[PDB]
């Protein structure tokens, strides 16, 4: 059998080394000779309690391409679930009885390790739950760091924007920490810095990691620039304002960045990547966006098919 | 940098590239009067500088002040008669009326029938500019930013 | 190849007579001998931003009918699109990283033809764009139209409603004015009358057209009756009632069309077009619905089949 | 006239040292006997454009006793024709056309300051506008701090909970900044600590201010405690309740607490005072809501009368 | 008994010419010598089932200068038991068993006319029925007009922009078609052109009136330039635009004007007036708000008063 | 008078007040070269006028067309060692670019990253633009005050 086979993907700190290069290897053999009708025959439920569509369509298209068909909903907007006070786990225990996979984002944390207790045999691959992990996105961040840098290892990783609260920034570090000689470069306001959990596990291990106030001191050894978004709702319309020059990358100030660096995103990219990045040879976050769906397509090829050779 | 016109303002060195925003801004361009503008030239240390003629208009004390944020180091050269009887350099002013968009996007100005306004304080080093309506205080480079 | 391969449609106005011709001579063939494993593996996706359950229904069973796979939303009633200031050109930029071809409805003219900006090279089919374009209606018009009259040309064709905000009306008066011989009689209320620039390029070209009071004064030399919805918000309570009779079809008033006259209708038909004209053999607005099946198969399949040879 | 007669009240900047006293001197001259028949004959007008209640009915209670009418509103959502285009500037062009003096509550900062320029000659008082300004909180709360201390020079005011965003700490501090020795001892969770600019001003003056981490640290100096609270939404949920042992006050915090010692709150508190603080004899803030109607009847009867004779 | 005690003000049809005359002779003496205490003691109730805030506060501040006491409501939404099955006529029932007159503002044509039959004997007036009658902001353009002009007889009168819809351009011809000599020039866009009867009941009368498509063409006829709104969504976005020059005033437009001619606009105003208009003395949309209180003054101390003495 | 330089573009007779919409439109002051505006140059030759000079600099074709919808009537010369090497003037051009704003409000070229772009259409009495985006047609004036 394969060791992901039919196994619940609910964090990254539940994934080993091992287990992160398996995933990013089959992604690179699915995205070379597709197979689309490997999990022909299969239902597959997308419950999104919580509204996203981007990662729906995602996860929809990577079922799609592999001949499972989907079943599911997308609420916040409300449709009718969880309310008469039925609980998740009724909930899960209902719709284990007729799909082969769970895929599920919710508001809460935790949801997504709840419907596991009560899903039986069915595996539950968490597309997000609160503030807390989101494995799927760490997995199409990791492929593409790897696609461009040819390593997961001995890397230089810049962090900017809003560290505090970047739930996405937080399992990449995780991740990463996870392979060797990596240093982090982590630049944010102070309000939005770096939570010292993850400062401290970074220290345990070893790793280097050094605070800028400005993307400029760092542009020249960097690999890896991972944008994310400044909530401005976290800070005053005058705090966010003034930052007395802002954390927004626009081309020039890539001219000075090394030939293989590669500005990624989350997305939305709402005001913090200028449009004139987008026509530069580094700016990478749509490219990141299509690889979610060979992250995707692995993980579902190996937690449904017990011995996957291709 | 160029020769006469009777009676007028002249402004010279004006960096270079804010002599246009200098024109845009505060408006020079609508009078009836032989304006001459003179863009990235020589014959003022530096090298390169901008150069703004208006005959028969002289600007006043604080029009003079108002340009200071921009181009500091500004001559405001008063004409009559061919020759410069007057010199000017802009002094900071304590208000800069008009001109600015406060950065903060709540503040009640932006969707209103008013001229803004800041209250100009500290030379030089680091100049701060307070929104008059919602009273916040900001640092002349994010005001002049957007 | 085909002339349409990979070719988005979007207007009206950017498709030639041949091309009129190719599209419907299609959904002749596939509506006599069906195809339903042309589009097999293929993703299509339906983005409604703006909320259209009819045509969203019709796109995607023709969509199903050729064995393509379908992913998607309708919005105006909040999903997630086009909030936290995400424009419409990085939501398309997103999109064609997954689907092999994007249907899209959206509420401002001009949508579709950016969303062609962004997507690269998957095809981009608009299914309404504010005020403006609906091309996928007017072939299944066109359709309807040829499959009953056995002629594109040398038409009588009545168009009676609200002709100044009918967008229907005016692609089909645009599209009918490819071909030749076609005689046109408007009938509107003058708050409601055909806009001046429709009637300038009729004119240009030397097509005849008359203003009518009553359907009453053409019905014996009409071939097809194009109803079209009156707008009650439009008009006044009183000015709508007060029109001194009205402009409704009763199947009294057909006691004298042509045995080939049809009435067509895009639908919902409230109150104009009253039941008893069901029964009638020239109630043709539901076939009609279900020629739309046909005329947006025989477009996806041009746009994403490089030779079809049927 | 008296100092105050027709003007403004928008910011508490804007009043000086000898301005607050007479405010505050007539305050305590309307407690004791009161003239409810002085604005007989003027109507005043309630506009919360933000709606707020228990100010709302402070400011009436306040106008009824002083005989004077009221019209206005509150919304929060669309009102009408304040909405349908209207720019503040125009609506309040024309209540000023109506009225004798506008109170006004609203969501942008400088709201009443845009107002005092279209308002004619009829005063304008600041019930809130935005994180701007809330000057009439500061005079009840500075009217209650002299009414239980006997003085505004010399106190040791210990200031909790958001002091990064909530208006009244701010407003409390350069009040009390124009009075003499005064001793400040700050206790905020580092997210949301005092502004630099608030400190900034505090040194220039000379004025004594430390920082504490938690309340039991300065509880034996404390003659004035000014609870603010805790706003739950500016945190995450893990964030918001990882914190100590909290800053939230028990009546067992209370026992060393000096006799004169009152503790002080806005409103609404939650779970920042526990019920049983309201029994000991240091609770005060329903107390300090009452000073709302005297210190906003001394305002009023001083924007609104010539001398007052009390 | 003065000619308007105890009736109904509900149309401006059923005024004569002498009614008008009474009620703005008033409306002008309690401007000069007000009687702040004349319904002293009277309850009136404010019944916005449809709500406005302006024509609220104006009606109220005048109920409140007169000495009198208002119950009342608004909503635009549910209110409780108006709408919980009640039937106006039930609600008009029971609150003339509390009142002594009614003022009520309400979305269907005929609800105060209705009312009048389920008050008793206690007087409604209208605050606006829907799309039929507005008598008490004519009342107040009326007195503006004749303070500014000194006559309501042969005056040139320019109305402008949705002459169709809007409700108050109807009744100000109607009530000036009351008097003598008056010249009418009306400015609309052809969609929104006056309605042939207003037109025909000018010529039953013999009153002259003329059609222009800008206002530069009467620009220096005219004493009274009516603005009213050209309401946006009632034309396509597209069409509303397009429209020559427009028909919005600006500054520049009244070098031409006479020296006593004055701008009027029943408000809201947004883009059809422009700022440096209120800058001229032409500018009187504000004063004539103003007078909305003393012309609801006088209609209010007549129905509810004997005989007055001013 | 402005008049001479060695080699590069001379826009002349700009209808007075058009020469400074030119500057902002097309952006021409975005360069680091010899710019020598006159603005309200008398000239009994046309009133009152304006007037560009832009150093070792050549507008092309399409760039010189853009200006008939502004300054139907500028003379652009090519001045190319120290005289007149030849002369052209406006041609009302296919398309407009970037520089008009869409009358339809609801049409989506106001949100989005796009340029504008017009078709011209010379209607009989004058000039309508169809928009590329919400193909909605419309008369230059009502263009041309956006
Ligand atoms: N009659 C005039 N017409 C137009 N511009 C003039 C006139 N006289 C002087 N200027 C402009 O004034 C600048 C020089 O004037 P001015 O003599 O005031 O300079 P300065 O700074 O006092 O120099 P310096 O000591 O070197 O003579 C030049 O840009 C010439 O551009
Ligand atoms: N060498 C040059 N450098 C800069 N500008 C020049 C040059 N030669 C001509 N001009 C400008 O060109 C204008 C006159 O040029 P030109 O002789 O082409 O005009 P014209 O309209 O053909 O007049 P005319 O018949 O009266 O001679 C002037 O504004 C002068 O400043
Ligand atoms: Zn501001
Ligand atoms: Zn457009």
């Amino acid at each position: 059998a394969n060791p992901l086979y039919q196994k619940h993907i609910i964090s990254i700190n539940d994934l080993s080394r091992d287990d992160l290069n398996l995933v990013l290897a089959t992604a690179a053999k699915l995205k070379a000779n597709p197979q689309p009708e490997l999990l022909k025959h299969k239902v597959i439920a997308s419950c999104f309690f919580e509204a996203s569509t981007r990662t729906r369509l995602s996860f929809q298209t990577s079922m799609h391409r592999l001949g499972a068909s989907v079943v599911g909903f997308s609420d916040s907007a409300n449709t009718s679930l969880g309310k008469k006070g039925e609980t998740l786990a009724d909930t899960i225990s209902v719709i284990s009885t007729y799909v082969d996979a769970i895929v599920m984002r919710h508001p809460q944390e935790g949801a997504a390790r709840l419907a596991t207790e009560f899903s039986g045999n069915v595996p539950v691959l968490n597309a997000g739950d609160g503030s807390n992990q989101h494995p799927t996105q760490t997995l199409l961040d990791l492929f593409t760091i790897q696609q461009t840098e040819g390593r997961l290892d001995n890397l230089h990783v810049a962090m900017v924007g809003d560290l505090k609260y970047g739930r996405t920034v937080h399992s990449l570090t995780q991740a990463l920490a996870k392979f060797d000689g990596n240093r982090f470069y982590f630049i944010a306001p102070d309000a939005l810095a770096m939570p010292e959990y993850i400062l401290d596990m970074l220290d345990e291990k070893g790793i280097a990691w050094s605070l800028h106030s400005s993307i400029e001191e760092v542009m020249a050894e960097v690999d890896i620039l991972y944008m994310t978004r400044v909530q401005k709702e976290r800070l005053d319309p005058s705090e966010y304002a003034n930052v007395k020059a802002q954390f927004v990358l626009r081309a020039s100030d890539l001219h000075n960045a090394k030939a293989n660096m590669k500005v990624l995103h989350p997305l939305p990219r709402v005001d913090e990547i200028a449009t004139d990045v987008d026509k530069t040879p580094h700016a990478w976050y749509f490219q990141q966006a299509g690889n979610g769906i060979f992250a995707r397509q692995a993980l579902l090829a190996l937690v449904l098919n017990r011995d996957l050779v291709l | 940098g160029v020769e006469a016109i009777k009676r007028g303002t002249v402004i010279d060195h004006i960096p270079a590239q804010i002599g246009f925003k200098l024109l845009s801004l505060f408006k020079l361009t609508e009078t009836d009067q032989r304006i001459t503008i003179g863009l990235n030239l020589p014959s003022g240390e530096m090298g390169r500088k901008d150069l703004i003629k208006i005959e028969n208009t002289f600007l006043s004390e604080d029009q003079v002040d108002q340009l200071a944020l921009y181009a500091p180091q500004a001559t405001v050269n008063r004409i009559d008669n061919y020759e410069v009887v007057g010199k000017s350099r802009p002094s900071l002013p304590e208000r800069i009326d008009n001109v600015l968009v406060c950065p903060n996007s709540n503040c009640i100005s932006h969707a209103e029938p008013v001229s803004s306004s800041f209250a100009v304080r500290k030379r030089a080093n680091d100049i701060a500019l307070k929104c008059k309506y919602c009273e916040k205080e900001f640092s002349h480079n994010v005001v002049l930013a957007n």
